[PDB]
């Protein structure tokens, strides 16, 4: 809800999903995407 | 010729994939669901 354009507040999360796969995980990047309001469609 | 599957299986290499009764209300009785026991009155909240 906008009071002053930015993110504070108390938040509550909830589990979505589990894998029970068993192997570790050391490093993520993230897909991102580019559009303009990246060569040709900038970000 | 026969149809002889060899079964063989990983077992506790990792976390496992491969593993009901009716509701009696208002009597003392055991019961145990999908991953906890007891032994109770099972009633509606
Ligand atoms: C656990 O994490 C380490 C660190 O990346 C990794 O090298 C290893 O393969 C993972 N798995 C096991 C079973 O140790």
């Amino acid at each position: 809800n906008l009071v002053r354009d930015l993110p504070q507040g108390f938040s509550a999360l909830e589990p979505l999903v589990d894998l029970p796969i068993g192997i570790n995980i050391t490093r993520f990047q993230t897909l991102l995407a580019l559009h303009r309001s990246s060569s040709g469609w900038t970000a | 010729p026969y149809r002889v599957v060899v079964l063989s299986f990983e077992l506790l290499h990792a976390p496992a994939t491969v593993c009901s009764t009716n509701l009696v209300k208002n009597k003392c009785v055991n019961f145990n669901f999908n991953g906890l026991t007891g032994t109770g009155v099972l009633t509606e909240s």
